[PDB]
RNA sequence: CCCGAGAAGGGAGGUGCAAAGUGCCUGAAACCUGAUAGUGAUGGAACGAUACGGCAUGAAAGGAUCUCUGGCAUGAAGGAAUCAUUCGCGAGGAUGUAGUACGAAUGUCACUGCCAGUGUCGUAUCUUACGUUUUGAAGAACGGGCCAGGGAGUGUAUCUU
RNA sequence: AGCUUGUAGUCCGUAAGGGAGACAACCCAGCCCGUGGUUAAGGUCCCCAAGUGUCGACUAAGUGUUAAUACUAAAGGGCGU
RNA sequence: UGUUCGGGUCGAAGCAGGGCUGUGAAGUCCUGUGGACCGUUCACAAACGAAAAUCCUGGUAAUAGUAGCAGCAAAGCAGG
RNA sequence: CCCUAACUGGAGUCCGGUGAAGCUUACAUUCUAGUGCACAGUCUAGAGACCUCUAGGGGGAAGUGAAGACCCCGUGGAGC
RNA sequence: GGAGAUCGUGAGCUGGGUUUAGACCGUCGUGAGACAGGUCGGUUACUAUCUACUAGAGGUGCCCGAGGUCUGCGGGUAAGC
């Protein structure tokens, strides 16, 4: 409905931030793409997500496993989120568009913070048998993104 | 260094638990075959077979059968093994069939009270009978 | 409750039945010396299966003296190496590797599996062994072998694959000299095995990835109106109430075939050298044409085509000596037809 | 103004004492995301109490003859060691040394810069939750997923004290 | 009959703490808080604080290593000792 | 509520965490947050205290990225 | 049925998208025996146990669903 | 051969019997109805959280770094009858 302050607040000068707002993607499999990119370059981290959307790149999946096969590779289980790896990918491309008016340069930047966030649920419903409707509900997520050019 | 040959194994294994849980030095076992149990054979062949095939196969008691790992069980009975003080002395503890080439040579001691010439008569085996009346080779 | 009793489904001999951890079969024991200095194994392919018409020469049988049809497995066995010797002490532990020398020259491909020990060390580490087996620290010398498979074409690989050979003689020194004599020789399988005489056959079954019990481990269909109630290749129970768990003896689910099993008692019909004695017209199927030296082993062995079959002398074989079998016919009709 | 397909949203920048930014005052917990401290892939379970340690913290609101480490004096109950003599078959006992040295604590003099507290983990001892029904509850008896809020002896008349 | 129904005492119920492996009611003990000491029941080969204690015998069966005990097998026999 | 004496935009109530006191019910203070109200003496009242009722209302987990999105009409592909 | 085999389509299995519900005081890697309201994953003494994940059929959790409809009791009902 | 495993085994099956509501026969009862007789008919719920097991993986521990070949503490076997 609103904005979202962040988790994490990083010095204005030598950092960038976005805020992907109430997505309707996955807060689990964001929550997994996010723990997978954090730290990275941007640009490194970029391609990943090209690579993740394009099926050519599994992320771990360390926390949400049910569901997941292993991957092939020095991997457990791991899935290709495609809808979370686009979003993500939206909201990385924000944060160095804003890291470049701020007059810093991305090329040299590092994903310090990528958090999710539950947003507000929009409750839907799934009739059921015997008379029953349970509910079928649009979870949003806010995806909090910070690029800093220091560690 | 402590030689176990013709020592009762209960009453060594007692000495050398307690000397464990004393706390200051590392023990070791050798001649762990020639280590005495008292009473008749077959008495204690038919509770060495019955202890060694009791458990279950999943889950169940594994007791061994070489002698050394036999001792080393034995002395396991007489220490607190699962908690930190007893894993120490279990960690502190080694027991051989016969003498390890390395500690050839090296001066051993006997426990005088777990001589088996105090015994009153000629019942007990050696351990070493057990462990291969069980099927260990050794 | 008066019951009716049948003999537990499957065997538990080979439990837990999980794949084999190589593709290589392993030798648990090897049997005794009874006679000059030889290797006792030897490792071939596996090609596949034709018959032949023999005379039958099996002492007491009800068909000795007239002709029989044999089923035969062809194995190709290209000739061995000899990559090294390895010295072994005995202890109260059990034996332990204490000195090891390999060949000056071994074979390219070898690094394919390892790269490749130096032509360093051989004279003196033959020297050291010498010592160690004069001093008392050896108790047997094994030798060291892999297979060449580049010169087959049925078989794709190129790397060889590397075992330990038990070598028989009547004493520790004449083990030694006749390693010696071997080291970095090829061997033929003719110099292992002698045509008529039984060996042991090792390998790694043909794999059948996770079957259920019904195909694992033999257990019953569901009979009559429950073949069709929804548990039809099912176990009928996991267990009792108590004890309140599932028996590692129930039958279940789980990896069927890849796994290492011994045949005994295989004899070998024919030691061949022309390939083209026994491939068939239109080749193997998925395999093609023998092209080096061959052996028949009548009957079946474990594996399939192309595993590596590892072959040793008979361990608990029970008649004497069997003699040459007189093969009247080698079948290389079509497989195909 | 920039990014964005954008009449979304985000960033930057403003307004305002304060974002309080439109179902917008304050804004708890459950729940969820991240960070920090401790611990952690050889490990045993009413999740704690008690004692002692490791690591972290210990700004305010707590101590400054307070904390640490010692000396000296007085010290209740209790009370040795060692040695001598004697008794006992022996393990040992008795008498003397000795109601001494010591001893909870109470004072006093120096030394010291920590201590109290808090979080987590470890070692030691103890404890099989809570409410209820029960002779008997850890029960394989009943009740509760969790958190927040609501949730049960009141009035009239009359008698008695 | 760990059955049922009486009676006297004492317990649990409503009884901590200490000890019996654990133990509603068996033993010590009834218990305000803290510290020191000495004991009780029970224990002293190790687990586990304190005896590989003393004297005099018995047992060869791993018998036994089980106060009360709902938790411990008889009649009968033994040129076993 | 009556009554006595107060505090508050130089920051009330509430909230999160902490210090101290009290056997305790609890009280008080500190830091942050918050933006307008709050206490206290002696008395008096009550729609006055919750962990429990397969309690009620709301919010929200684990289950779980799981079941389902198949069975009765298996329907889509190329190019633009 | 002896005695099962092969094959076909739909599920399942693996991938993308979408996306619930039901058991739940807590803890929990167990196994044996005893004990205990005499049917214990948690008590006692032993025996085991490195963690995480996937698939799988249902041994156990006296699994879940439903204040037993059988029996008795209630100076409870109803119909006949 | 006999017996134990919640007279093992319905979150495995079956449903013939017993143990609902319907009806018939005999008997009993004035009757409604009943019978420890007989007879015909009569719905078998759940997507597995934990644990256990069967198999398959990813790690961490051990460890010059890696690879290969072995050993065998152990587990299992009825591998034969
Ligand atoms: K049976
Ligand atoms: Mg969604
Ligand atoms: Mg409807
Ligand atoms: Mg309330
Ligand atoms: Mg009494
Ligand atoms: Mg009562
Ligand atoms: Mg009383
Ligand atoms: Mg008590
Ligand atoms: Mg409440
Ligand atoms: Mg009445
Ligand atoms: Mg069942």
């Amino acid at each position: 409905m609103a904005r979202i302050n962040y988790s994490i607040n990083g010095d204005p000068e030598t950092t960038s931030k976005a805020m992907g707002s109430e997505l309707h993607i996955s807060p689990k499999k964001s929550r997994e793409v996010c723990c997978k990119i954090k730290g990275m370059k941007a640009s490194e981290a970029r391609k990943f997500l090209e690579d993740v959307i394009a099926m050519k790149q599994a992320v771990p999946f360390k926390k949400h496993h049910d569901g997941s096969g292993h991957r092939k590779g020095p991997m457990a289980a791991g899935k290709y989120p495609i809808s979370a790896s686009k979003e993500i990918l939206k909201v990385l491309k924000n944060a160095e568009s804003n890291a470049e008016y701020k007059g810093l340069e991305p090329a040299n930047m590092y994903i310090i913070h990528a958090a999710i966030q539950r947003g507000r649920v929009i409750h839907g419903f799934m009739p059921r048998a015997r008379g029953r409707a349970t509910p079928k509900d649009t979870e949003t997520v806010n995806i909090e993104m910070i690029l800093s050019e220091v560690r | 260094v402590i030689d176990a040959k013709g020592l009762i194994l209960g009453r060594l294994a007692s000495s050398v638990a307690k000397q464990l849980l004393s706390g200051d030095e590392k023990v070791y076992i050798i001649n762990a075959e020639q280590a005495i149990i008292s009473g008749s054979r077959a008495a204690t062949l038919r509770e060495y077979r019955e202890t060694r095939e009791r458990g279950a196969t999943e889950f169940g008691p594994y007791f061994p059968k070489r002698p050394d790992r036999i001792l080393k069980r034995t002395i396991r009975g007489m220490l607190p093994y699962k908690r930190a003080r007893g894993r120490d002395a279990m960690s502190r503890l080694k027991v051989y069939v016969g003498v390890p080439y390395e500690l050839k040579g090296a001066e051993t001691v006997t426990i005088p009270d777990a001589d088996m010439r105090l015994l009153s008569s000629s019942r007990y085996v050696e351990l070493g009978e057990v462990s291969q009346k069980m099927g260990s080779k050794f | 409750m008066a019951s009716i009793h049948r003999p537990k489904r499957g065997s538990l001999a080979f439990s837990p039945r999980k794949r084999a951890k190589s593709h290589i079969p392993r030798f648990r024991a090897w049997p005794e010396a009874t006679g000059e200095p030889k290797l006792q194994s030897f490792a071939g392919y596996k090609v596949g299966m034709t018959h032949v018409i023999m005379v039958d020469d099996t002492k007491n049988s009800l068909t000795q003296g007239m002709e029989i049809s044999v089923p035969v497995t062809v194995i190709e066995t290209p000739a061995i190496r000899v990559a090294a010797i390895r010295a072994y002490a005995e202890d109260s532990t059990g034996e332990k590797a204490i000195a090891e020398v390999w060949a000056a020259d071994l074979d390219p491909e070898l690094k394919r599996r390892i790269p490749i020990p130096a032509a360093g060390n051989q004279a003196e580490a033959l020297e050291n062994i010498g010592k160690l087996i004069e001093e008392g620290r050896v108790s047997d010398v094994r030798a060291v072998i892999y297979t060449l498979p580049k010169s087959l074409t049925g078989v794709p690989k190129k790397v060889p694959d590397i075992m330990e050979s038990g070598i028989s003689a009547r004493d520790l020194g004449t083990k030694f000299e006749y390693s010696k004599t071997i080291l970095g020789t090829l061997v033929s399988v003719t110099d292992v095995f002698k045509n008529g005489t039984l060996v042991d056959t090792a390998a790694i079954t043909i794999g059948k990835g996770t079957q259920g019990p019904v195909k694992r481990w033999g257990i019953q269909l569901m009979k009559g109106k429950h073949s069709r109630q929804g548990s039809l290749r099912q176990v009928g129970t996991l267990g009792a109430f108590n004890p309140s768990r599932v028996s590692w003896r129930v039958p279940q689910m789980g990896q069927m075939g890849y796994h290492q099993r011994t045949e005994f008692n295989k004899r070998i019909l024919k030691i061949g050298s022309d390939g083209e004695e026994v491939t068939p017209e239109g080749g193997f199927i998925n395999y093609g044409l023998v092209r080096g030296d061959y052996i028949l082993i009548k009957g079946s062995v474990p594996g399939p085509s192309k595993r590596l079959i590892r072959l040793r002398d008979p361990i608990r074989a029970k008649k004497a000596d069997l003699g040459e079998p007189n093969i009247l016919y080698i079948s290389r009709e079509s497989k195909q037809g």
